[PDB]
């Protein structure tokens, strides 16, 4: 039931199901009391698509509730290539700069910072670049100046929970997961007091962000390789963060902007107070 | 021109250009060898707000630059 | 979608804050002003038809040559997708005058305009024209505030477009 | 983000359609309630530090287990972090309340909300009834305020009661 | 085929892992009377195949 | 084991199955554990044997 | 300094954009708001010198052991600087009302409020049982808009002190 | 940032005291002619690109040494920075108009502007006079609209110019 | 990231061998037919948004649904997403064309391609059908070019099919 | 500016690194090819200014209304800098063909070319009608491998321009 191979027999459309059950599908045959196995507490099984209707049917009644539908096809193609990422290639604008050694630069922080969804001409940020250009502010000074803007504000903020935003604000300032429940709590409390201004300065002005990218380097991909204090999990969360070259921040998407680290994953790295 | 440029979208109140001998506090090249940063980022302009000053200035102490100046940013 | 309220909403959430006097002042505004926005979008939309035919015949008055054989006037299918666009522009109109914004405008029309029309061969310069056109019929459609309206985003096209 | 009216021009929109008379008129009368909103929306903003408190107070009065060593609002690190989440909450239901629309709330607050919480051992069904208190106190300031004009705002508190409802629903 | 294994009875009673067995010759609630004796024509003994 | 020679002797009607026709993707199924002993089932009943 | 009209030019101008009918809507509810406000505002301005002495009072009377020998409401200095500090929030609530925004609060009063009552040895409660109180008084030197001007602002300031 | 109440809001609390009945009543006019004010800056979004463009030709048709090689609006590059550099100039003139205040214009755009041109051997003197020429055009078009209600904007048309001279002499 | 040779490469080394007499040769072809392949990428590159656009002025000749409201290349937003899509396809697959190697496609582009798709609602059959709109008109392309010299271009023709073949398949 | 040299060169660069037997043999290539690119280059050269006043007048031929009053093909200020701008796509073409890249297109004529023409109501439309025209002609003054790069930057141009 777990993960598939193939998808149809006489010829279907596999899909991959997943729920929560009660004792009603699934009991041991024991004298007493009814109970399904403790680890099968969400289970999931590949229908064709004629027996699916069925199945949810009968999965609802009896008790279940169906956590998701997805195709199989879709989740045979495994986890992400990462070749791209695993060490990129860093961008970093130099004191005289060269014309064009400034438009790699803007284009690369667009690409990073907003996550790869595309930004149209109309929204780019042309006063800012301007700024850049001149010497008046440095690589990092704009990367700040992208993350509190609009169009940033929009596409990843006001339309998602705080638990999301700030899992992407590490993803995109930090190239990293976030390792920690402590993290996302100490982001969310100071969302809360200070503002949302003061919250994004918070990972740009770190002392994590200032010795990887310093100054004058674009924030790059880093949590495909073993870092500082970093739990060891984190490392399958970023697969979780990333979905591949073609994937992106997409707020777009039919259900909307969503998390995509589940929160009980990031319990098990560590639990405290505060 | 690190001449800074209207309020260099610092927004905020007053604008202080502060200088600083950064080390490689910030800035050290990709580079295989030895963190260092560009011969010309010795002293190191930089504009920024009211609000923005105290953070700021602790985290440049703090990683080891020292402030070489410091003047109201118009 | 930029409307006075989603912008005052956007900007308080931002912050981690309360909608205040300052934002509640702001929200008075759209709401005192879709009087003269709701007329305008009244008279927009129930002359939509002419207004569409009127500004359509225009492109092809100002550029003669557009109409002739091997052209982008001409026959059935080019004239017909010009009439529809220049629809979806008044329909665009009219909703962000009803929205209290230029949102629709900017998430419907102006996202991505230029790189359409360039892959496209479509020159800005007939949408100019058929706006032009509209906007000076509707001198007489409408008056005052409501008029201020509809010359608000008509020109918040033609500016898009150039 | 949408609005009453940006609800109205999508639904147009995918219609391929000028506004509905119909729609036309539903949003006339949203502006010809609109100063009443604006009080009741002003009514939340101007009491937003005792609806949370007396929300609390009632909650913990209840509830006398969550305030135990064992307990999710203890020690103070927690406490602050429940009391945080009752001003979130009250205040994308202020925001609702401003737009004519549930979407930002349900966009930027109650989405994953519910799987965050049992992740973190937080439970569902307290938050619940701490959202169900806020309403309680919310509503009765939008009802008995500082010398408004006097008028019915029971269809206003219907609707803010739905957005209380909703984050209620979606998180036990 | 469907009809069997996907439905009331087999469900309720084989669940989704445990497999097939007699009960024909215990009474199960709801069974008519004969559905006894009419199980000793199917069952032709352990040899019986 | 006790599953599979279980089974086909419980809806085989013990006739024997000799070693020669096992249907041999029924058990992988169950043993790599993608179905259950529900879906074992359905999945004899439909096959040639 | 917050208000309706530095709010919309500061969203324009990080968007890189000229002022679009959004922002124009936003800025005509500060202006129609003024009225309303700027009442306020004369009330509390020619009234402050009582509402003031009101509030200082109805400090020492909520909290009496404060007036006694040893106590930070006692000799004149205190005192002296209570009233003071009550009369800089009168102040700023009448600047906020006539800016169109919380600016003046945000900018003068609540940026840096907390540190600086924690060094000092000052109890919010004092301060929102002030404000409390002007409240209370306030409710019959207005009514109607300007009432629920007055009261944001004040509101406001509770809050930022809890 | 200032507008033209938080201005006097500034003076007022620097000598310690509620606003005087001066600028009260000062502040009272600036609100009696906020409606031709939103006209005027509706004059110059309205024709924001057309300004530009007219401002444009018109300095090139003046100054063609800038447009040939060795001169500071050729090749394309450098021509769409002086295009967004009359742009952004602009941008600011009107918000300073929305405002009743300067500040802005001075505090994010002309503060530091003229060394930077220097530093980059942009001629201040071309720049100044695209500001002159842009001033003109925007003006006219704030004294020539669509079926604006007639009256007098010469106030407005003044306070306009003021912004326009001050980036003039702050560049030149 | 794979070319030709670094794919033998990778197989000899998995061996624990020096090349192949077998591997060199083949590898000794491809350098041997290679002005022919930079032809073959000159005609994509040299062409690239005439294909695109006539692609898709193709595509939605067919697929009038897409351009309705509702459909998934409408408004402007959509359309100019799905144009660039296009462009980011036929880039890739010249990659692999100068390459002899399909890698940075599989790698770069098609991997997780389909369930971003299908994530966002977007008709893959319709994408797969742009791609096999573009493969035709590219491949006119590289066998009917500007003054090169006559020869046999098939087996390169067949391989910048496959690529746009995997694409197809991987998307549909 | 890109050419082969700078960029082998910016890759060792921005790894800390001496250039090594990749960046020598791409080198090589550059070297190599020169002969066929001078070539081009002097025939480009000497056969010059007819190919801006033939792509000129062949702007006017294919848009008519353009050569009438009123129009942009009109007066000899109009035509003057056509023959300007056609020139100065051949003259980096020609740059572009020395160089060994598409730097001096890149860095002197694509970077800005769109907003450049919009505020100017510059068609691309014409500029690609040049330059399809100059690369009609160039296919009989020159043959093999220098036609090749003829073309190369020709058409680089002109999908610059859609
Ligand atoms: C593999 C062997 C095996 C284990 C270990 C097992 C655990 C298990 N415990 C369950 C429920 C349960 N388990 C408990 C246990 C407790 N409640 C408390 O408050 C106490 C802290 C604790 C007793 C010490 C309760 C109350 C439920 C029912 C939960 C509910 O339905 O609300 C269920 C759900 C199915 C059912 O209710 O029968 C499973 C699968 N099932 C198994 O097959
Ligand atoms: C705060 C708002 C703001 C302003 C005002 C601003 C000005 C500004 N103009 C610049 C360049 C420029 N500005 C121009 C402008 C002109 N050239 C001429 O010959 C004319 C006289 C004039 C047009 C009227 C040109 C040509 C450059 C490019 C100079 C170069 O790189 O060689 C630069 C360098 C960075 C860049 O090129 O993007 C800045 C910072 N930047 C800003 O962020
Ligand atoms: C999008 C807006 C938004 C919401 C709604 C939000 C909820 C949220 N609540 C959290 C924690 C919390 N929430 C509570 C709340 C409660 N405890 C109780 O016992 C009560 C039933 C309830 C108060 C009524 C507690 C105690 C924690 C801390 C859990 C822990 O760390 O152990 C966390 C983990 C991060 C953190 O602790 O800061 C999130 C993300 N975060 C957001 O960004
Ligand atoms: C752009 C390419 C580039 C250059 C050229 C460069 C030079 C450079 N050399 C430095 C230090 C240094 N350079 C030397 C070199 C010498 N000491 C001697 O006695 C000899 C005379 C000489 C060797 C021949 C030493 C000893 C230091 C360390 C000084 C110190 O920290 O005390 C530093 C300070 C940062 C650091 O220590 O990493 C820079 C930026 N940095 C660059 O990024
Ligand atoms: C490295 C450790 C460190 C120090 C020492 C530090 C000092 C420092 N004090 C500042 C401001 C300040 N400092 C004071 C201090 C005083 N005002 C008075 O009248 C008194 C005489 C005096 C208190 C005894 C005031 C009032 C300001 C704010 C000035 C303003 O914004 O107008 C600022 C500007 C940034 C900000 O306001 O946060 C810095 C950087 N920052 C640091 O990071
Ligand atoms: C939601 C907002 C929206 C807009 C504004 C829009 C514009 C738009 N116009 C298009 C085509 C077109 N547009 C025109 C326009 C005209 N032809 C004439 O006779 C006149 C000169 C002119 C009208 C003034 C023509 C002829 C085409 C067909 C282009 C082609 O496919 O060759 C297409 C390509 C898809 C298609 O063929 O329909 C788009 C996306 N699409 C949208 O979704
Ligand atoms: C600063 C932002 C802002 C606010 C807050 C605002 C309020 C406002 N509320 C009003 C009316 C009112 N407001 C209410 C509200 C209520 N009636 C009740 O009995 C309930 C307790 C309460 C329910 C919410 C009623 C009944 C009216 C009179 C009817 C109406 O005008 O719709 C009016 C019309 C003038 C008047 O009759 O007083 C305004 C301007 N205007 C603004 O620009
Ligand atoms: C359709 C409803 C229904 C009925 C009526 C029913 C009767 C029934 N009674 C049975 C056994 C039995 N019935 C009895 C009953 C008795 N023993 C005595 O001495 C008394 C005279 C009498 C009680 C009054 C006993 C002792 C057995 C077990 C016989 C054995 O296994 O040796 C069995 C064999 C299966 C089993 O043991 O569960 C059936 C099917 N089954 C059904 O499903
Ligand atoms: C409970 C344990 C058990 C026994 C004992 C058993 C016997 C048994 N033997 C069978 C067949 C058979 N048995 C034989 C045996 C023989 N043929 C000869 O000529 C010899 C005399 C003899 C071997 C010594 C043959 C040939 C068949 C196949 C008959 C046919 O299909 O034509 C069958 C029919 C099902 C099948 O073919 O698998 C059963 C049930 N089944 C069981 O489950
Ligand atoms: C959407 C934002 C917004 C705008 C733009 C707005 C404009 C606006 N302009 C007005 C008046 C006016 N506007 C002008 C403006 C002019 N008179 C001239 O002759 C000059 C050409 C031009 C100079 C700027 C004049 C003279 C009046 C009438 C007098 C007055 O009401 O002050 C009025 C009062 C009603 C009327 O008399 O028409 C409004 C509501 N209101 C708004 O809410
Ligand atoms: C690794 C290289 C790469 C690829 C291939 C890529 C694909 C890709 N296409 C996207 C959207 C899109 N793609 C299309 C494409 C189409 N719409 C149609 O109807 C047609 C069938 C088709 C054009 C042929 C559309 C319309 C969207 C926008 C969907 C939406 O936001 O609603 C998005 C979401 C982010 C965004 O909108 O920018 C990604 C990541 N992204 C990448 O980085
Ligand atoms: C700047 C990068 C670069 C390119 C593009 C390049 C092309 C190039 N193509 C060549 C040959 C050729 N190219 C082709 C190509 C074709 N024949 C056809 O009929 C088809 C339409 C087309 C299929 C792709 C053929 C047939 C030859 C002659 C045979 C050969 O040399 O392999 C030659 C050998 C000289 C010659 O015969 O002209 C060169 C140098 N060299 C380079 O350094
Ligand atoms: C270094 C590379 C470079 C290019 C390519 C360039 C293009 C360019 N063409 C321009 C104008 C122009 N371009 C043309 C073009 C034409 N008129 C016609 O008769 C034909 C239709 C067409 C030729 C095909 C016209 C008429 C103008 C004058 C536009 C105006 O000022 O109104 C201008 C405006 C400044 C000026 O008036 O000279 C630029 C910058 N400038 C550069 O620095």
């Amino acid at each position: 039931m777990n993960v598939l191979t193939t998808s149809s027999q006489r010829g279907g459309k596999l899909f991959k199901v997943t729920m929560t059950l009660s004792p009603a599908l699934s009991h041991h045959p024991w004298p007493s009391l009814d109970t399904y196995e403790p680890s099968q507490n969400s289970y999931s099984v590949v229908v064709p698509l004629d027996r699916l209707l069925a199945e949810m049917t009968y999965i609802k009644n009896k008790g279940g509730r169906v956590l998701d539908i997805s195709p199989a096809d879709l989740e045979a193609l495994g986890p992400p290539d990462i070749s791209s990422v695993a060490i990129p290639l860093k961008v970093e604008l130099w004191a005289k700069a060269d014309v064009s050694d400034v438009q790699a630069a803007i284009v690369a922080a667009y690409k990073q910072i907003f996550g790869n969804t595309y930004v149209l001409e109309s929204e780019r940020l042309t006063s800012a670049e301007s700024l850049l250009r001149n010497g008046s502010i440095s690589v990092r000074e704009f990367v700040r100046l992208l993350a509190k803007s609009e169009l940033y504000k929009e596409r990843f903020f006001f339309c998602t929970s705080n638990n999301r935003f700030t899992e992407l604000n590490f993803k995109h300032f930090l190239g990293r997961a976030p390792y920690n429940q402590s993290e996302i709590a100490a982001h969310l409390d100071r969302y809360q007091t200070f503002g949302y201004d003061a919250e994004i300065d918070s990972y740009i002005d770190s002392d994590e962000y200032i010795q990887a990218f310093g100054e004058n380097v674009v924030p790059y991909y880093r949590g495909f390789k073993s870092q500082s204090g970093q739990t060891v999990e984190s490392f399958n969360r970023m697969f979780k963060l990333y979905r591949g070259d073609a994937g992106s921040d997409t707020n777009l998407n039919l259900q909307g902007q969503k998390r995509r680290v589940d929160p009980k994953n990031l319990l098990r790295s560590g639990r405290g107070i505060v | 021109m690190s001449v800074l440029t209207g309020d260099n979208q610092q927004r905020g109140s007053k604008l202080f250009k502060i200088t600083i001998a950064l080390s490689p506090t910030l800035a050290h090249h990709p580079w295989p060898g030895l963190d260092t940063h560009e011969p010309s980022q010795s002293s190191y302009s930089t504009i920024v707000s009211l609000e923005r000053l105290l953070p700021e200035m602790t985290r440049i102490k703090r990683n080891g630059g020292r402030i070489l100046e410091i003047t109201e940013g118009e | 979608m930029k409307t006075v309220i989603t912008e005052v909403i956007a900007s308080a959430d931002s912050q981690g804050r309360f909608l205040n006097n300052t934002e509640l002042q702001a929200a008075n505004g759209r709401f005192q002003r879709a009087t003269a926005s709701m007329e305008a979008a009244r008279a927009l939309t129930s002359n939509a038809d002419s207004l569409v035919k009127g500004a359509v015949q225009e492109v092809y008055n100002k550029f003669p040559y557009l109409t002739q054989p091997g052209q982008m006037g001409y026959g059935d299918t080019n004239q017909a997708k010009c009439a529809r666009d220049i629809s979806h522009y008044l329909r665009f109109i009219t909703y962000s005058l009803v929205a209290g914004g230029t949102g629709p405008l900017d998430d419907y029309i102006v996202a991505g305009l230029r790189e359409v029309n360039r892959t496209f061969n479509l020159s800005p310069s007939w949408y100019i024209e058929a706006l032009k056109h509209i906007k000076g019929k509707v001198g007489s459609q409408l008056s005052g505030q409501p008029l201020t309206e509809a010359n608000a985003y008509i020109d918040y096209c033609i500016n898009a477009l150039s | 983000m949408q609005d009453a009216f940006t609800k109205a021009i999508v639904a147009a929109d995918l219609r391929g359609s000028f506004l509905s008379e119909q729609e036309l008129n539903q949003l006339t009368n949203l502006v010809k309630e609109s100063n009443k909103r604006l009080d009741a929306v002003n009514a939340i903003t101007g009491n937003a530090a005792e609806i949370i408190s007396d929300a609390a107070h009632k909650l913990f009065a209840e509830q006398t287990d969550l305030i135990r060593p064992g307990g999710n609002a203890y020690p103070n690190r927690r406490m602050a972090a429940c009391l945080r989440d009752m001003e979130i909450i009250l205040r994308y239901v202020s925001y609702a309340l401003l737009a004519g629309d549930a979407s930002v709330l349900e966009d930027r607050c109650l989405n994953g909300l519910k799987e965050t919480y049992v992740a973190l051992g937080t439970p569902t069904r307290s938050v619940a009834r701490a959202v169900q208190l806020m309403k309680e106190t919310a509503i009765g300031y939008v009802n008995s305020p500082s010398g408004v004009t006097r008028g019915d705002c029971s269809a206003l508190v219907n609707e803010a009661a739905t957005y209380f409802d909703k984050a209620a629903a979606s998180i036990a | 085929i469907d009809s069997y294994i996907d439905s009331d009875e087999y469900r309720r009673v084989f669940g989704e892992n445990t497999v097939p067995y007699f009960r024909g010759f215990k009474y199960q609630v709801g069974q008519a009377a004969r559905g006894f004796d009419q199980m000793q024509q199917l069952f032709a003994g352990d040899a019986g195949s | 084991q006790a599953v599979i020679r279980a089974a086909y002797k419980q809806i085989f009607g013990n006739t024997y199955i000799l070693e020669a026709d096992r249907v041999v993707i029924a058990e992988s199924l169950l043993r790599n554990g993608s179905i259950s002993v529900r879906e074992f089932v359905r999945l004899l009943a439909k096959s040639d044997l």
